[PDB]
RNA sequence: AGGUA
């Protein structure tokens, strides 16, 4: 099911590992949003990942 | 008495004094959102209702329940101003108290452990502004209230389509507030059918079978039992003498032992009365009469239990013999009359294939979902959730109250889910209507249509969000831990907030506020839409809803609606109307005691109105509510008629209550055609704000109310003395009796100046007060756009003459003097927005810089070193505003380009120009520059400068407030210090900041000095923390969408003047386009020599029926004559006494006028203030239908020393020869509409083509060509137009090769075409071939 | 979406 959502649901191709990274980013964004209670700030998103931040926005 | 009124008193006509002040025109939206957001100690509208409906959420196994406690609104992180500046929504965080309770695991319920999450953030809800709007993306949006069919039961008549049988039918629809519709409809075979939603009809008894009802039970509940005693021979029957109505004698009607009516006779009222007075108990009846009867219940043998009769079969000789021999004595048959309860339920039971609950459930489950093998549990669940699930079916309070109202119950409340009794009552009512006893109900009566305001729609959408998050929570409670885990980690704010934002931002009923007039904003906020989610689609007409219903009187404005294909669907709510508690429309009426009309009011709803008789507002009353006519015109049942003055129950509160604000602002509306008045009211909302917005001379009295109630006017919240006046700031020193305990200080009003509206029109507020002026609550401190002296001032009052003038005013055209443009009046300011985004492309990040490759130095001149144009630089079309450049990619060069670069030594530039140019056709000054760079991205010089500017502005504001407050603090410090030993000599000469270094002996004064020193320290900390808090907002960047490095917003202010082509109109509906601006001399001029500013075609009056414009013109002559006389007196400066006398006479002049007179004003200052305000003319207020008459207008004209007829002979400008007979001149209020010719040009010869097709279209800078649709192709085909048609089709439309060849030929100076083939046809061929269809082009 | 004919 995850493979199907990754491939046949995205109009443009997105790799499965990239899809998993997106899901992790969204889950951590939800966590930070419900903790801070305001919004997901890109700085904390960069802090949680090993990912710089420009890669996060792209 | 308001000082704003003192500054200018509008002469108000009107012989009937109003007893009900105009309500706050935005009360609908404000009350709606207050009900939505305010806490409720009980189940009531708003968030509380949704939470208590969806909570508590029970887990699917686990005994882990989530319970709701309360909600709290966080204070918004940004106020309205910075929300508009930054383009972010103005919203409040939503935080909710919840508790997760885990019961005994596992045993019967009962709490074991509980954990509490406090103020969990589950999304941000848009917060309502004080103007009744919401800010969502920097644009101020309005949620239009929706008019939709009320939940409940509608007993509608089906007519016009009869299944080829005639005999129009009836159908009862149960419309839930939330859930599935229910339908009980008839067929021309007198059978009843049930439809859940709109699926296939089922026989009506199936729903009762699913409700566990026996056939005999149904017959008992519906039909009346008839008793048959088995006695004598072939039974006698117990006859009720009242039962026999409209029947023929097929049976001997006996009484007292003898037959009265013999068989074959016609039974009339005489026989009926004889039978009733004789009290017939039982009668012997022949078996032939019995053979057509139907048995109600089952009957088995009484000695062997053999079935011989069952429920619902016709009677016959054999069955009667069997039941007689079996041992029965009592037979219960069904009473079936063709005028009373007819054979509907019996025949429906006959059609019924089912006889038990299980088969009914099977049939329901199969009709709702085709096929779908009917699992018994699935069918039961479907049936229960269709109508008996509180989380799947709900009627709400409005639905329940309507449900009980249509069934005539004293209850007005109850469970939202239906019960079997309610369904049975609906069937009984529908059957009675079928019998003719009941009456149908209109689906257009305002009593059957409810208004969902902003709050109810928001609550419903929030309920939907709660439903989806409930699904998520219920999935999580079993997927996640069944033991202790913190509940904030299992609640998802994304769905609720996303859905709420979808509702508020992108919806059919969330619109950009039409913001070009205060009237426009008021109308938009008061708008009533029949469209939207759950309303009516535009697939209508459907004349019923579009047509005006008699119930609209006083509730909905009948004469205000768009003329497009939504006429009669987008209404405007009346002036006095307000939403009922249940969401219906109620209008105020003066309660009328039999003799005296009381001043008390009652808001009558639609249904309540029909019961009583309501008197017209035109009724003439002397003294305390006594009618002067014995028979006065009233309306009782929707039909107007004369009623004696002793039966009237209510009277209209005011003569203006049958229109909306837009309609009410039109003067002499009583003198205008409804069509043209509708057009005028629609156009009045499209007025563009004018730089010189003075006033309308002929008003209606709603100008002040509209200006004040709309948010565009800065109104003094607390009265006092004006301490400081500035074009940007107004500081008021509040009165002593209006300040809070302690030091409340000053009230500061920052004036919004030169801000882009939603129509790209300037909105600024100018201070209309001066230093030292005493103001009170409700006073107009600052006049907003299209507003002066607190009056609504959309257009301008101008001298107009009604005459043809060399045909320049031919159709509806206007001729305009050059004095108009010379006076710089009707000159509007258009503030348009331009955005240059520096993005991050894969070719390299874009950058903003002054140095642009291969551009002229003139472009570099207007930019700073940061690449941004200076604020205040004058720019025109094509000038560069932002120096954007994009990293140029790989470059392909033609051989000639390679040769040229080899020759000149030049090489390709590594970066391409992408600078934002001004679109051609527009000009103006750069008044404001906004720079948004996201946090984490390096700032540039211009952004730093702008941040410093706003930082110092906020710092200046804070410093002013702090210095006033600390000056008061030091004054009271000196007052305390001087007491308790004189210390006023040295202290007076010391600086006020050195006044806390003086000690004092131990006393109450010393303790007070210490407390005030601590207060000074606390004030210092308050200043520091406020500065820090606002500096955090200022310093931080804006979190933009991913991809854009920076955003540069530029505001262009175009001082766009009036010119030929611009659409100009009047309030009455007279329209037109300015033909030519003639020189001032060419204007026809009066004897005095004043040339007339505007010339109108008089032929447009007698055919548009709008005589009201003529009366407005005459009243304008009267007003401007009074103004000229008072101006002559002021120049002559006679004295206070003469001016006061003349003004008093002017105000007195009338008949039974409610104006109220002077002296109640100041002797000298106020008289001269009024004279200076009126020297441009005395504004006149003409109520909508209580307006001035011809006699009053003529009297006022006589006071102005002007011709009584209102016509003055004018001398032509060209020839200097007076026209034969006088011509009508006068000052008319004229409006410049938002249809400026500058916006209406678009022209192209080359530009935007399309991708899929080659049709030229696109671009907000240069648009496409004009659609040469099939109509124009027909027009060309009609002539012998062949080559022109081919040009329309191939060369200029779609043939890219032919288009290029034509352009080259025209440039080369040659005129011929390649026919070619339009690319559209090749697209058509390829797309047809994309199917399984061959299409080809064959040669001969 | 709103408005114009």
């Amino acid at each position: 099911i995850t493979r199907s959502i990754a491939d046949q649901a995205r109009t443009i191709r997105i790799p499965v590992h990239m899809i998993e990274t997106i899901n992790k980013l969204n889950r951590i964004s939800r966590q930070m949003l419900q903790e801070m209670g305001r919004e997901p700030t890109p700085e904390e998103l960069a802090e949680r990942m090993l990912m710089p931040e420009d890669k996060i926005r792209k | 008495y308001s000082y704003t009124e003192k500054k200018r008193i509008r002469k108000d006509f009107g012989k009937r004094p109003q007893v009900l002040d105009v309500p706050y025109l935005l009360s609908i939206q404000l009350d709606s959102f207050q009900k939505f957001i305010e806490q409720d100690p009980e189940g009531q509208y708003g968030l509380e209702a949704a939470f208590r409906s969806v909570f508590p959420i029970q887990s699917y196994s686990g005994n882990s329940e989530l319970q709701y406690v309360s909600y709290r609104l966080g204070e918004p992180v940004f106020d309205v101003q910075e929300c508009q500046i930054r383009g972010v929504t103005y919203s409040a965080p939503l935080r909710v108290k919840l508790r997760l309770v885990i019961y005994e695991r596992e045993a019967p319920e009962g709490t074991v452990k509980d954990i509490k999450e406090q103020e969990v953030y589950m999304g941000e809800i848009p917060l309502m502004t004080d103007n009744g709007t919401f800010v969502i993306n920097g644009t101020e949006r309005v949620i239009v209230s929706q008019l939709h069919r009320s939940p409940g039961v509608f007993f509608d008549s089906d007519k016009g389509k009869t299944h080829s049988s005639g005999k129009v039918l009836y159908n009862a629809r149960i419309i839930p507030y939330r859930g599935s519709w229910l339908d009980f409809e008839f067929d021309p075979k007198d059978n009843l059918f049930v439809r859940i939603d709109r699926r296939r009809k089922l026989p009506a008894t199936i729903i009762l079978r699913a409700l566990n009802y026996t056939t005999e039970q149904i017959l008992d509940l519906f039909f009346e039992k008839v008793i048959f005693e088995i006695r004598d021979n072939k039974l006698q029957m117990e006859l009720v003498p009242e039962r026999l109505r409209g029947e023929t004698a097929s049976f001997d009607i006996e009484a007292n032992g003898k037959v009265y009516v013999e068989k074959g006779r016609r039974i009339t009222a005489r026989h009926i009365r004889q039978l009733e007075k004789d009290d017939v108990k039982l009668i012997e009846v022949p078996v032939e009469y019995i053979a057509g009867k139907v048995v109600a219940k089952d009957y088995i043998d009484e000695s062997t239990g053999e079935l011989i009769c069952a429920a619902n079969m016709e009677l016959s000789l054999d069955l009667l013999a069997k039941l007689s021999q079996s041992g029965h004595k009592r037979i219960e048959t069904l009473f079936t009359n063709d005028l009373d309860h007819g054979p509907y339920i019996s025949e429906t039971l006959r059609v019924d294939p089912t006889n038990d609950r299980l088969s009914a459930l099977v049939e329901i489950y199969r009709m709702m979902r085709p096929g779908e093998p009917p699992t018994r549990e699935a069918a039961e669940s479907l049936f229960e959730n269709l109508f008996f699930s509180e989380d799947r079916y709900d009627l709400s309070a409005v639905g329940r109250m309507k449900f009980n109202r249509s069934l005539l119950r004293e209850e007005i409340e109850g469970s939202g889910i239906l019960s079997k009794d309610d369904i049975i009552d609906v069937m009984k009512k529908l059957i009675d209507i079928r019998n003719g006893k009941g009456e149908v109900d209109d689906i257009d009566h305002l009593g059957n249509r409810r208004i969902r305001s902003v709050g109810e729609m928001a609550e419903n959408q929030f309920r939907v969000g709660l439903v989806r998050v409930e699904r998520a929570v219920k999935e999580r409670l079993s997927l996640g831990d069944l033991d202790t885990l913190m509940p904030q980690d299992m609640i998802n704010a994304k769905p609720i907030s996303a859905a709420v934002k979808e509702f508020f931002g992108s919806s059919q009923l969330s619109q950009f506020m039409d913001q070009n007039n205060p009237l426009s904003e008021i109308t938009h906020k008061r708008r009533i839409s029949a469209l939207g989610p759950g309303g009516l689609t535009r697939e209508r007409a459907g004349f019923e809803v579009r047509d005006v219903h008699p119930t609209h009187y006083g509730r909905v404005c009948p004469i205000e609606t768009p003329e497009g294909p939504n006429i009669g669907l987008i209404n405007s709510l009346s002036v006095y109307a307000q939403t009922n508690e249940y969401g219906f429309l109620e209008t105020p009426y003066r309660k009328v005691t039999d003799g005296v009309v009381t001043d008390e009011i009652h808001y009558l709803s639609a249904i309540e109105e029909g019961n009583y008789v309501i008197a017209q507002a035109n009724s003439n009353l002397d003294e305390e509510g006594h009618f002067v006519e014995d028979l006065v015109t009233c309306r009782s049942k929707g039909e107007s008629s004369l009623f004696s003055r002793d039966q009237v129950d209510y009277m209209d509160v005011s003569t203006q209550q049958v229109v909306s604000v837009g309609a009410s602002l039109i003067p002499f509306l009583e003198h205008d055609d409804a069509n043209r008045a509708l057009m005028g009211a629609n156009m009045q909302r499209q007025a563009v704000p004018t730089l010189r917005a003075d006033k309308p001379l002929v008003g209606t009295g709603m100008e002040r109310a509209v200006a004040v109630d709309s948010g565009v006017t800065a109104v003094a919240k607390r009265g006092g003395v004006v301490q400081y006046v500035d074009a940007s700031r107004i500081v008021i020193k509040v009165n002593e009796d209006e300040m809070y305990p302690g030091e409340a200080g000053i009230d500061i009003y920052n004036l919004t100046k030169y801000t882009r509206s939603n129509q790209n029109t300037c909105i600024n507020q100018m201070p209309c007060v001066s230093l030292g002026e005493p103001v009170e609550r409700g006073d107009v401190l600052a006049d907003g756009p299209s507003t002066d002296l607190g009056e609504l001032a959309l257009g301008q009052n101008m001298r107009v003459a009604f005459m043809p003038w060399n045909g320049y005013n031919f159709e509806d055209s206007i001729l305009v003097s050059e004095r108009v443009v010379q006076e710089d009046r009707f000159t509007t300011i258009h503030i348009q927005e331009l955005a240059c985004v520096s993005r991050d492309t894969k070719l390299g990040p874009e950058e903003i810089t002054a140095d642009i490759p291969n551009v002229g130095e003139a472009a570099l001149s207007k930019l700073d070193e940061s690449g941004i144009v200076y604020i205040g630089a004058e720019v025109t079309g094509g000038d560069i505003l932002v120096g954007k450049v994009t990293p140029k990619g790989e470059t392909q060069l033609t051989p000639e380009e390679k040769l040229l670069r080899a020759i000149f030594g030049e090489k390709a530039s590594d970066v391409k120009d992408s600078s934002l140019r001004v679109p051609n056709g527009v000009s103006g000054t750069v008044i404001d520059v906004q720079v948004f760079t996201r946090d984490g991205v390096e700032k540039d010089k211009r952004a730093l400068e702008i941040e410093e500017m706003q930082l110092k502005q906020a710092k200046k504001d804070l410093s002013e407030e702090l210095q006033i407050l600390e000056a008061g603090l030091f004054s009271r410090i000196r007052a305390v210090l001087v007491a308790g030993g004189v210390e006023a000599e040295k202290l007076d000469k010391l600086p006020r900041d050195r006044w806390l270094e003086l000690g004092l002996t131990d006393e109450e004064k010393q303790n007070q000095l210490e407390q005030l020193a601590e207060q000074y320290d606390e004030l210092k900390h308050e200043f520091e923390k406020k500065l820090e808090a606002k500096r955090r907002k200022i310093t931080q960047g804006d979190d933009l969408a991913p991809g854009v490095l920076k955003i540069v917003k530029v505001y262009l202010a175009v001082k766009r003047r009036i010119q030929p082509g611009d659409k100009m109109a009047g309030r009455h509906g007279n329209k037109g386009v300015i033909s030519k601006i003639n020189p001032i001399e060419d204007m026809p001029y009066d004897e005095n020599g004043t040339p007339v500013d505007i010339v109108l075609n008089p032929l447009g009056v007698p055919s548009r029926m709008n005589i009201g414009q003529i009366l407005e013109t005459h009243l304008g002559m009267a007003a401007k004559g009074i103004g000229d006389k008072i101006n002559a007196m002021l120049k002559q400066q006679q004295e206070v006494a003469k001016l006061r006398e003349f003004i008093q006479r002017a105000y007195d002049l009338g008949a039974d006028v409610r104006q109220k007179v002077d002296l109640s004003t100041f002797s000298d200052e106020e008289v001269m203030r009024l004279a200076e305000n009126l020297r441009k003319g005395m504004p006149i207020a003409t109520p909508v239908f209580d307006g001035a008459k011809e006699a009053e207008i003529k009297e006022l004209l006589k006071l102005g020393d002007l011709p009584t007829s209102g016509q003055i002979r004018l001398y032509d400008g060209r020839t200097g020869e007076q026209f034969e007979r006088p011509v009508t001149v006068g000052y008319m209020y004229m409006l410049k509409l938002n249809h400026l010719v500058d916006d209406k040009m678009h022209a192209r010869s080359t530009g935007s083509y399309s991708l899929v097709t080659q049709q030229p279209l696109g671009g907000k800078a240069q648009f496409g060509g004009q659609r040469f649709g099939e109509m124009e192709v027909w027009a060309l085909e009609a002539y012998g137009a062949a080559y022109t048609l081919q040009e329309m089709l191939t060369v200029k439309s779609d043939d890219v090769n032919g288009r290029t060849k034509m352009y080259k030929n025209i440039v080369d100076g040659n005129h011929q075409m390649e026919p070619g083939m339009p690319e559209s046809f090749n697209v058509l061929l390829k797309e047809i071939r994309s199917l399984g269809i061959n299409i080809e082009l064959e040669d001969e």
